[PDB]
C-alpha cells in the first residue's frame, strides 16, 4: 500500500492543528494549544486507489524554526496554510516556500497552498489575490474551514494527487 | 535428584564452561561448607524480588539507568530551554505496529508518571469529547503506561527525576532529542519470567595463646621434580604482603635427591601470629666461573588457620603451582593460597607441630579483656590535631616513616575523629603484636564509617585482616550505591581473589546485589567467567558461577546464549589462525562465510543480548556487513540488526569488534578512568568530552570491543586529499555554517581532555593511526595496548593539531585560543589530582589480577610523578610545563 508523507507548515495560530484533527476524528478544538511537532496518520481511498496519508503537523511560532531543516527533508508533499484573518501568515509564506525550495534544491516541488479560516465572517485576505500567488508558485489553491469541514479533505485530497504528478 | 534440578543443573554446566558433578567430588570440607551456606544469601535476593510483585520483579530484570545525583552541574542546565527539555514521546498503534508520536516541553524534574501526565492531557484535548477528562482519564490511565527508551530495552520503572536518568542526562550534553515510547504495564509484566526457585538437594580444645612455644615448619621432602645442580625451599611467614619475621631457607639439596627432614623455626611467637597468617613457599635452585643464579621453580602458600580458626598442624603436603610470568623475589606472597589441583605437578610434603588439644584462635571475648588489659597497663594537644589531619591527606603509596608510625599508635584513641586515618594508623600496626593487634580490634569494632571510595583502599592487599576486611563491607553495604558497584565492580571482584576463605563477607555483599540487580549481575558473571581459565581462581569463580546460575531466575537462559553465541566465535576465531593465517584475507573471507552460513552457527550466531550492553537485542547476522579486519590478530567486525519495535530512532544496525589474540584487561582498566576522569572533571564545571567506548575481555585473549560512528583516524582524514593544514579543512567542509565553532569547539575540549589523561596514566605513543576524530569534531584515543612505566608525553600535539584548535592561525603557538586550551589542561590536571587517591586504589586492587604491567607497587608509582604528589599544587603545575615545552619543543 502506497504511503504519503504530507507536511502541514504556516505561521501561528493559522489554525493547521484543528485541519488536522478534523481529518482523523472529524473533532473541532477551540482551546489553542500550542503544537511542536505531532503527527497523525489515517488511510483512505483517493481517485480509486486506497493509500496511506503520513500528516506531520509542524509547528507555527517562530520558536521552534530550528526544526523546519528537517521535516522538509523527509517530506513528500507541503500544505501551505495561511490563516485569512491574519495578514503576516500570507507575508511569511514566502518564507517557507523559499526555505522548502532551498533544502530540496527542486523548484517544482509538490505542494499546494491553504486558506484557512475561511468560515470567519470576516474575511482580510482578498479571495482572487491568492490565485494569483498560487498561479506563480504554479499550484493549486483551496479555500478551508476547520470548523464546518468545507474543503478540508479536497484539499488534503489535492496534495495527494499533486505528489502523483511529481514523478 | 529432583527431575527439574538434573536440567538446572546441566544448564549451569553450559554457562560456567565444567559439568557442576565436579562440584560434588571435591573432598574439602570449606568447598562443601560453601555450597550450602551460600544459599541463603539467594533465598534473601529472591525474597526481594517477589516483595513488591510484579513491580519489584521488573525493577530486577529491567532497573532503572540512573546517575549517581539528581542535580545538575551548572553547564548542563545552560543548555536546557528555560530550565525545560523537549521530549518525543512516540506510540505503537496495534493493528499494523506503526507509530505516530507527540512532542511535549516539560521541566526536568519530571518524573516519568508526571511525563506520561502531559501526555495523557495532550490526547485528551484534541479529542473534544471532554465533560471532566481529569475525573478519570488523568486518573485512571496515569498509571497505565511506562516509558521505555526507544531502540534498547531502557525503561523508566522508578520515580527518578527524568534528567536523573543516563539517557536523558547524556541527550542533555549532546544536545540530541530523547525518543520515547509509551507501553502498556500489563504488557511489560506479561513478559516478565516465572520466578521457580528451589533449594537445591546438596542443601540438606586448646586457645593459641595458651602456647608457649616458637614457630617451626619441617620440610620432609619433594617429589615429581623436573631434572632440568642443587635446589632448596625458601619459606616465609606473611601477613598479606608483609613479612612477619624473617624468611628462613632449607639447606641445599642435589635435585637428583630432593630431601630435607629439617625443621624450620622462625622469630614469632606463636600468641603473636595474627589471624591472617600465612605460609609463603617455593622450590628454588641455584647456577663454577658464573654468580650463581637463584631461580624458583614451584611456589605454593598455605593458611596458617582454616576457616574454621583452627591452627593447622599434623602432616600434610601441597602441590605447587608454576612460577608466574617474571617474578621478582623467590616467593610469591600475593599468591592464591591452596594446593595446585593438577596433581602432576612438584608435591612438597609437609609437617607441623601437633600440640595435646586441637589449637583453635581466640574469640573476641578473649581479645577484648586482652585489649582492657594493655591499656590499663600504659596508665589533648592541639598542635598534634593538625599534624594528624596532615597524615589523613597522604597518598596511599606515600612514605610514612618510622615516627610517623610511632606517633599515629599513640594518639590511635584520637584518631576516631578522623576516621578517614585509618588505613594509615593500620599501616602502622606491628601485626606480630598481640598486644597492639587487640588494641586495634576494639578500635576497628567501633570505628565510624567513611566513603565507599574511601573503605575500597582496606580491601586491597595491604589490608589481610578479616576484621580490617569486614568494617570494609559495612561500609559498602550502606552507603555504596548500585551506580558506584557498576563503576567499581571490575576492582571488586578481584579483590575476591585477597580474601583467605571462600566464605567471606565480601562474596556475600556482591553475590546478593547480583541476584537484585540483574544488570549487577550480568557483568558479574562475565567478569568471573572470564576467568574461569585461570586455574589458580577457577574453583572459587566456579563455586561462586553455580550459586548465581542457580538463584539468577530466567537469566540463565539468556546468558547461556551468549555463552553459546561466544564459543561459536571463539572456535571460528581459532581455527581460522590454526589453518588460515598465512592465507590472504581475500580467501580468508571465503572460508568465513561458509563456516558462518552454516545452520547451526546461523542460529546460535542470532538472537541473543550484547555482552557489551544487555540492554541491546541483537537480531539476524547481516552476512553482507561481516568481515575480517586488517589488523593483526585478524578481528571479527561483526554486523547485527537491531529487533526493537522502534530500531530506527536509535540505531538500525549493531556493530561490535570480536578480537581474538589481543589481551583486553589494560584497555578495559584505562577505558574505566578516561570514564571516571571524564565524570570528576563534568562535576566541576569542566566540559571535557572523552569517549569510553564499551570492551569486555570474556575469556583468555578474547573480547569485545564497542564501535563508534562516523569516526575516522587522522591517517585516514591525512590521506583523503602529509599536510598539515588538511585535518582543519576536513573540518571545516563538514561542519560549515554557525556550526562550526561549535566543531571547534568540541575538538579542543576532547584534545585537551586526552593530553591530560594520556600523561597522567602513561599509555603507550600515540601516532597517527591511535587517534580519531568524529564528524562533529570530537576527539579520542584508541589500542590502550601498555601504560605506566615501560616522564614520557604520548599525545604529543603536532602543528595539526594546533591549527585547528587556534581556528587556522598563521601562528599556532601565539593565539588567544591556544591559551584558552592550555588554561583547560592546567584545571583537568589539577583535578585529577585532588582525587588521586581514588586513581591509586583502583591500580592497588588490580594487583591480584594477573596483569602485565600490573606487577609490584613500583609500577603504581608512576602515577605519583606524573601528579606530583610529593610536591606542592604551585609546583606540581609547573612540572606539567614540562609537556607543554620540553615534549612540544616550545610552550608554556
Ligand atoms: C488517554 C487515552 C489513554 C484514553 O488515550 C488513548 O487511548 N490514546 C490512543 C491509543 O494510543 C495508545 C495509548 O496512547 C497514549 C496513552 C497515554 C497518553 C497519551 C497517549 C497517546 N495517544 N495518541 C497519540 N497519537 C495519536 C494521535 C491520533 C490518533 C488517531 C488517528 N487515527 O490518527 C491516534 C494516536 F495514537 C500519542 C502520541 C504520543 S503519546 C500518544
Ligand atoms: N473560526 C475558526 N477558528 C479556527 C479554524 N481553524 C482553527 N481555528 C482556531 O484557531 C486557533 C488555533 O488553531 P490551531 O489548529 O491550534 O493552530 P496552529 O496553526 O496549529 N498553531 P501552532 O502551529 O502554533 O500550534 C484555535 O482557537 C482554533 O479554534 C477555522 O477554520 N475557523
Ligand atoms: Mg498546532
Ligand atoms: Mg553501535
Amino acid at each position: 500500500m502506497t504511503e504519503y508523507k504530507l507536511v502541514v507548515v504556516g505561521a501561528g495560530g493559522v489554525g493547521k492543528s484543528a485541519l488536522t484533527i478534523q481529518l482523523i476524528q472529524n473533532h473541532f478544538v477551540d482551546e489553542y494549544d500550542p503544537t511542536i511537532e505531532d503527527s497523525y496518520r489515517k488511510q483512505v481511498v483517493i481517485d480509486g486507489e486506497t493509500c496511506l496519508l503520513d500528516i506531520l503537523d509542524t509547528a507555527g511560532q517562530e520558536e521552534y524554526s530550528a526544526m523546519r531543516d528537517q521535516y522538509m527533508r523527509t517530506g513528500e508533499g507541503f500544505l501551505c496554510v495561511f490563516a485569512i484573518n491574519n495578514t503576516k501568515s500570507f507575508e511569511d509564506i514566502h518564507h517557507y516556500r523559499e526555505q522548502i525550495k532551498r533544502v530540496k534544491d527542486s523548484e517544482d516541488v509538490p505542494m499546494v497552498l491553504v486558506g484557512n479560516k475561511c468560515d470567519l465572517p470576516s474575511r482580510t485576505v482578498d479571495t482572487k489575490q491568492a490565485q494569483d500567488l498560487a498561479r506563480s508558485y504554479g499550484i493549486p489553491f483551496i479555500e478551508t474551514s476547520a470548523k464546518t469541514r468545507q474543503g478540508v479533505d479536497d484539499a488534503f485530497y489535492t496534495l495527494v494527487r499533486e505528489i502523483r504528478k511529481h514523478k | 535428584g529432583n527431575r527439574e534440578e538434573k536440567i538446572l543443573n546441566r544448564e549451569i554446566g553450559f554457562a560456567i564452561g565444567m559439568p557442576v558433578c565436579e562440584f560434588d567430588m571435591v573432598k574439602d570440607p570449606e568447598v562443601q561448607d560453601f555450597r550450602r551456606n551460600i544459599l541463603n544469601v539467594c533465598k534473601e535476593a529472591v525474597d526481594l524480588r517477589d516483595l513488591n510483585s510484579p513491580h519489584s520483579r521488573a525493577m530486577y530484570v529491567y532497573p532503572p539507568n540512573v546517575e549517581s545525583s539528581p542535580e545538575l552541574p551548572k553547564h548542563i542546565y545552560n543548555k536546557l530551554d528555560k530550565g525545560q527539555i523537549i521530549v518525543v514521546i512516540w506510540v505503537i498503534v496495534s493493528p499494523n505496529n506503526d507509530k505516530q508520536k507527540y512532542t511535549l516541553k516539560i521541566n526536568h524534574d519530571c518524573v516519568p508518571e508526571q511525563v506520561i501526565a502531559e501526555a495523557i492531557r495532550k490526547k485528551t484535548r484534541s479529542m473534544l469529547l471532554s465533560s471532566e477528562q481529569l475525573k478519570l482519564c488523568v486518573l485512571e490511565y496515569q498509571g497505565k503506561y511506562i516509558l521505555k527508551v526507544c531502540g534498547c530495552d531502557e525503561y523508566f520503572l522508578e520515580k527518578y527525576p527524568l534528567s536523573q536518568y543516563k539517557y536523558i542526562r547524556s541527550c542533555i550534553m549532546l544536545g540530541r532529542m530523547p525518543n520515547l515510547m509509551l507501553m502498556a504495564k500489563e504488557s511489560l509484566y506479561s513478559q516478565l519470567p516465572m520466578d521457580c526457585f528451589t533449594m537445591p538437594s546438596y542443601s540438606r580444645t586448646k586457645s593459641l595463646w595458651v602456647i608457649n612455644s616458637a614457630l617451626r615448619i619441617k620440610i620432609l621432602c619433594a617429589t615429581y621434580v623436573n631434572v632440568n645442580d642443587k635446589i632448596y625451599v625458601r619459606t616465609g611467614i606473611y601477613h598479606g604482603g608483609e613479612p612477619l619475621c624473617d624468611n628462613v631457607n632449607t639447606q641445599r639439596v642435589p635435585c637428583s635427591n630432593p630431601r630435607w627432614n629439617e625443621w624450620l623455626n622462625y622469630d614469632i611467637y606463636i600468641p603473636d601470629l595474627p589471624r591472617a597468617a600465612r605460609l609463603c613457599l617455593s622450590i628454588c635452585s641455584v647456577k663454577k666461573g658464573a654468580k650463581e643464579e637463584h631461580c624458583p621453580l614451584a611456589w605454593g602458600n598455605i593458611n596458617l588457620f582454616d576457616y574454621t580458626d583452627t591452627l593447622v598442624s599434623g602432616k600434610m603436603a601441597l602441590n605447587l603451582w608454576p612460577v608466574p610470568h617474571g617474578l621478582e623475589d623467590l616467593l610469591n606472597p600475593i599468591g592464591v593460597t591452596g594446593s595446585n589441583p593438577n596433581k602432576e605437578t612438584p608435591c612438597l610434603e609437609l609437617e607441623f607441630d601437633w600440640f595435646s588439644s586441637v589449637v583453635k584462635f581466640p574469640d573476641m571475648s578473649v581479645i577484648e579483656e586482652h585489649a582492657n588489659w594493655s591499656v590499663s597497663r600504659e596508665a589533648l594537644r592541639e598542635n598534634d590535631k593538625e599534624q594528624l589531619k596532615a597524615i589523613s591527606t597522604r597518598d596511599p603509596l606515600s612514605e610514612i616513616t618510622e615516627q610517623e608510625k610511632d606517633f599515629l599508635w599513640s594518639h590511635r584513641h584520637y584518631c576516631v575523629t578522623i576516621p578517614e586515618i585509618l588505613p594509615k594508623l593500620l599501616l602502622s600496626v606491628k601485626w606480630n603484636s598481640r598486644d597492639e593487634v587487640a588494641q586495634m580490634y576494639c578500635l576497628v569494632k567501633d570505628w565510624p564509617p567513611i566513603k565507599p571510595e574511601q573503605a575500597m583502599e582496606l580491601l586491597d592487599c595491604n589490608y589481610p585482616d578479616p576484621m580490617v576486611r569486614g568494617f570494609a563491607v559495612r561500609c559498602l553495604e550502606k552507603y555504596l550505591t548500585d551506580d558506584k558497584l557498576s563503576q567499581y565492580l571490575i576492582q571488586l571482584v578481584q579483590v575476591l581473589k585477597y580474601e583467605q576463605y571462600l566464605d567471606n563477607l565480601l562474596v556475600r555483599f556482591l553475590l546478593k546485589k547480583a541476584l537484585t540487580n540483574q544488570r549487577i549481575g550480568h557483568f558479574f558473571f562475565w567478569h568471573l567467567k572470564s576467568e574461569m581459565h585461570n586455574k589458580t581462581v577457577s574453583q572459587r569463580f566456579g563455586l561462586l558461577l553455580e550459586s548465581y546460575c542457580r538463584a539468577c531466575g530466567m537469566y540463565l537462559k539468556h546468558l547461556n546464549r551468549q555463552v553459546e553465541a561466544m564459543e561459536k566465535l571463539i572456535n571460528l576465531t581459532d581455527i581460522l589462525k590454526q589453518e588460515k593465517k598465512d592465507e590472504t584475507q581475500k580467501v580468508q573471507m571465503k572460508f568465513l562465510v561458509e563456516q558462518m552460513r552454516r545452520p547451526d552457527f546461523m542460529d546460535a550466531l542470532q538472537g541473543f543480548l550484547s555482552p557489551l550492553n544487555p540492554a541491546h537485542q541483537l537480531g539476524n547476522l547481516r552476512l553482507e556487513e561481516c568481515r575480517i579486519m586488517s589488523s593483526a590478530k585478524r578481528p571479527l567486525w561483526l554486523n547485527w540488526e537491531n529487533p526493537d519495535i522502534m530500531s530506527e530512532l536509535l540505531f538500525q544496525n549493531n556493530e561490535i569488534i570480536f578480537k581474538n589474540g589481543d589481551d583486553l584487561r589494560q584497555d578495559m582498566l584505562t577505558l574505566q578512568i578516561i570514564r571516571i576522569m571524564e565524570n570528576i572533571w563534568q562535576n566541576q564545571g569542566l566540559d571535557l568530552r572523552m569517549l569510553p567506548y564499551g570492551c569486555l575481555s570474556i575469556g583468555d585473549c578474547v573480547g569485545l570491543i564497542e564501535v563508534v560512528r562516523n569516526s575516522h583516524t587522522i591517517m585516514q582524514i591525512q590521506c583523503k586529499g602529509f599536510n598539515s593544514h588538511t585535518l582543519h579543512q576536513w573540518l571545516k567542509d563538514k561542519n560549515k555554517g554557525e556550526i562550526y565553532d561549535a566543531a571547534i569547539d568540541l575538538f579542543t575540549r576532547s584534545c585537551a581532555g586526552y593530553c591530560v589523561a594520556t600523561f597522567i596514566l602513561g599509555i603507550g605513543d600515540r601516532h597517527n593511526s591511535n587517534i580519531m576524530v568524529k564528524d562533529d569534531g570530537q576527539l579520542f584515543h584508541i589500542d590502550f595496548g601498555h601504560f605506566l612505566d615501560h616522564e614520557r608525553v604520548p599525545f604529543v600535539l603536532t602543528q595539526d593539531f594546533l591549527i585547528v584548535i587556534s581556528k587556522g592561525a598563521q601562528e599556532c603557538t601565539k593565539t588567544r585560543e591556544f591559551e584558552r586550551f592550555q588554561e583547560m589542561c592546567y584545571k583537568a590536571y589539577l583535578a585529577i589530582r585532588q582525587h588521586a587517591n581514588l586513581f591509586i586504589n583502583l591500580f592497588s586492587m588490580m594487583l591480584g589480577s594477573g596483569m602485565p604491567e600490573l606487577q609490584s607497587f613500583d609500577d603504581i608509582a608512576y602515577i605519583r610523578k606524573t601528579l606530583a604528589l610529593d610536591k606542592t599544587e604551585q609546583e606540581a603545575l609547573e612540572y606539567f610545563m614540562k609537556q607543554m615545552n620540553d615534549a612540544h619543543h616550545g610552550g608554556w
